[PDB]
This record gives C-alpha cells, sequence and structure tokens, in this order.
C-alpha cells in the first residue's frame, strides 16, 4: 500500500540531501573516501543539508575524521546510517533526534577536498552500499530498490515495517 | 502528557522496554558483583536476573542483531547485542543457548536465546543492559515502562531529550 510506502520512507534513507539535486531530475560521482563508496555532490560552501531519513545524529564531529572534514553521521532505524561530510557547519548535536528533511547541516570543503561538495554515504551495518540506489529511491520509483540493492533481506524488514503500523 | 496512542505504540516497538526474561527470583545491579570483563565491583553495568538454566529470553525491542558469541565461557560468555533504533542498543548476556545470528533483522518479543551461567557470571542469570549510543543506562527505568506506565523510561533524561524524541515520532505517526 502507498501508506506503508512514506511510512518506509520515514525510516530508511532515501532521494537527495541536497534540495538543488533532488529538484532537477528527480523531480553526482562515485568516490571512496574512507573504505566505503560515497558519493560527492558538487555545490557550494553553505548549501543546507537536510537528513534523508529520520533517527539520532550518532556522530556530530568537528574534526579532520580520516579526511571527511566535519561530519554528521545519522543513524536510523534497522542498522541503516547515512554520513554527511565537508560540511561548513554543523547544526545538530551528538545525541540530538532528526526527522527526515530536516536541516542537519551546510554544505562546505573542510577536510581531504578538492572543490566544494557534499560527501554523502548510505551504510548498512559494516557492508559494501551503492548510495545511487537510494538517492534515486523514491515515491514513483520505489519498488526499484529492492531489486538494486539485493544484498538486504529487505523481505524480513518489510515485513517487520508493515507490523509496526497496527 | 499530550503523547497521542500511536506515539506511545511506536515508541515501545522501537525503543527497548518491558521485561527480556519471564521468570526470575530477583533482580540486581551489575555494580553490586564482579563483573564480567573488569574483574571488579562498582561499574554502572545494567542488571542481573537471577534465573534457572534455560529460562527463554526475549527481544526487548525490534531492531538487528549486531553482535553474538556463542561457546565462550570467559567474560559475558555467551551474548546476543541488539541494535535498536534512536540510538539504543539492548544486550543479553550469560546465555546458555544463542537462536539468533548476527545481522538478523528481530522482532520485539522474539527468542534470541536461553538464559545460563556462561562466563564470569558468578552463577546461573541473565545479565542485562540497555544503552544509548554506547552510555549505560538505568535498566530499571526500562523494564517498568509500558503503555499504562509511560514516564518511567522518560526519568532516565540526563543523556536523552525525550520531548525531541516524540517530536520526532510525531511526526512518523501523523501519516495515519
Ligand atoms: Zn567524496
Amino acid at each position: 500500500t502507498g501508506l506503508q510506502k512514506s511510512f518506509i520512507m520515514r525510516l530508511i534513507p532515501n532521494d537527495y540531501p541536497l534540495e538543488s539535486y533532488r529538484r532537477v531530475s528527480a523531480a553526482p560521482i562515485l568516490h571512496v573516501l574512507h573504505n566505503h563508496t560515497g558519493l560527492d555532490l558538487s555545490t557550494a560552501i553553505n548549501t543546507p543539508v537536510y537528513a534523508s531519513a529520520s533517527g539520532v545524529v550518532g556522530l556530530a564531529s568537528k574534526g579532520w575524521n580520516g579526511g571527511y572534514g566535519n561530519l554528521i553521521k545519522v543513524f536510523h532505524p534497522f542498522g541503516f546510517k547515512t554520513y554527511y561530510a565537508h560540511l561548513n557547519k554543523i547544526v545538530v548535536k551528538t545525541g540530538e533526534f532528526v526527522k527526515k528533511g530536516q536541516l542537519i547541516g551546510y554544505s562546505g570543503n573542510t577536510g581531504m577536498s578538492t572543490g566544494p561538495h557534499l560527501h554523502y554515504e548510505v551504510r548498512f551495518l559494516d557492508q559494501p552500499i551503492n548510495p545511487m540506489s537510494f538517492t534515486k529511491w523514491n515515491m514513483k520509483d520505489f519498488e526499484e530498490v529492492f531489486n538494486k540493492e539485493r544484498s538486504i533481506r529487505w523481505q524480513s524488514l518489510i515485513t517487520i515495517i508493515n507490523r509496526l503500523m497496527q | 502528557d499530550n503523547l497521542n496512542l500511536a506515539q506511545k505504540h511506536l515508541a515501545l516497538m522501537l525503543i527497548p522496554n518491558g521485561m527480556p526474561i519471564k521468570t526470575y527470583s530477583a533482580i540486581k545491579p551489575t555494580k553490586e558483583r564482579n563483573h564480567p570483563i573488569k574483574k571488579i565491583k562498582g561499574v554502572e553495568s545494567g542488571i542481573d536476573f537471577i534465573a534457572p538454566l534455560n529460562t527463554p529470553v526475549y527481544a526487548s525491542a525490534d531492531g538487528i542483531v549486531d553482535f553474538v558469541k556463542t561457546n565462550s565461557n570467559v567474560g559475558y560468555g555467551n551474548l546476543v547485542r541488539i541494535e535498536h533504533a534512536f540510538g539504543f542498543s539492548s544486550i543479553y548476556t550469560h546465555l546458555d543457548h544463542v537462536n539468533v545470528q548476527p545481522k538478523s533483522f528481530i522482532q520485539k518479543g522474539q527468542l534470541i536465546g536461553y538464559s545460563g551461567k556462561s562466563g564470569n557470571s558468578g552463577g546461573e542469570k541473565l545479565h542485562y543492559e540497555v544503552r544509548f549510543l554506547g552510555k549505560i543506562l538505568d535498566a530499571q527505568k526500562f523494564l517498568a515502562w509500558d503503555l499504562d506506565h509511560f514516564q518511567s523510561a522518560l526519568e532516565e533524561n540526563k543523556f536523552i531529550e525525550w520531548k525531541n524524541l516524540f517530536w520526532v515520532l510525531e511526526d512518523i505517526v501523523q501519516l495515519q
């Protein structure tokens, strides 16, 4: 059911976390920074950055962070995490609860960075994850992510998520 | 407070609560015994249910198994650690048998293991911890938290900003 789509989309990361990227084609290049494939989203310094799903800010770290620069890690339900790196400014703290689409920081050029961009990652536990499978995942192209990121045991996760409602 | 039914229901599926073991003779803080890893008293480290061998153990909320040990007789012994939503984790220790595997999804109420005395247990018991971003919480406040006694967990507010959390949950439940 379509109600389940929205609900699922509050909990599991999806869409682009910069507004200008979600507008142009949905309504981006692959880069390994620290052991995981991120996505680099070219954009000017201080471009607002939004949470891809609801969760807790697991880390809001103002540091070098392995070359990530200023870094937010949002911990989502069921072992999903999102990383937002090279930030110029962080407007949430460690332990803050955020909702999907909430402003969490502003883009920058901090850390190991050649020009201003957002470095974005979707993680699931400890296994490699393609971020495009989640950034392209949206309300129209909804079923897609089950066939694009097959390595997640969706059948168990869907069942469990559907049980949460009533 | 002004929290709706749906908010409370979702919270109690996602955040650890209630009894992970349904038979015990007593509950004691682990602080008052020799800690499993750090062999000393005086460590804030959750609680122990004094329970017979092979008493079923249940997951205190939905989530994912991030760590398991089986056939261990040192330290914590056999254990399950579940990662929950919103930074919470629960750990179950000194088990005799483990029923789940690392990386599996978990539902609240699911059988995860059976209590024992494996590791540095001081005998037959379940050792249980609730944690928020790795930080040790008062497990008793989560035990006593249910639909009818909802304030209990909100009293543990040193690390956790409960109003902010329910604001996030309101947005989620608002959909229906
Ligand atoms: Zn990058």
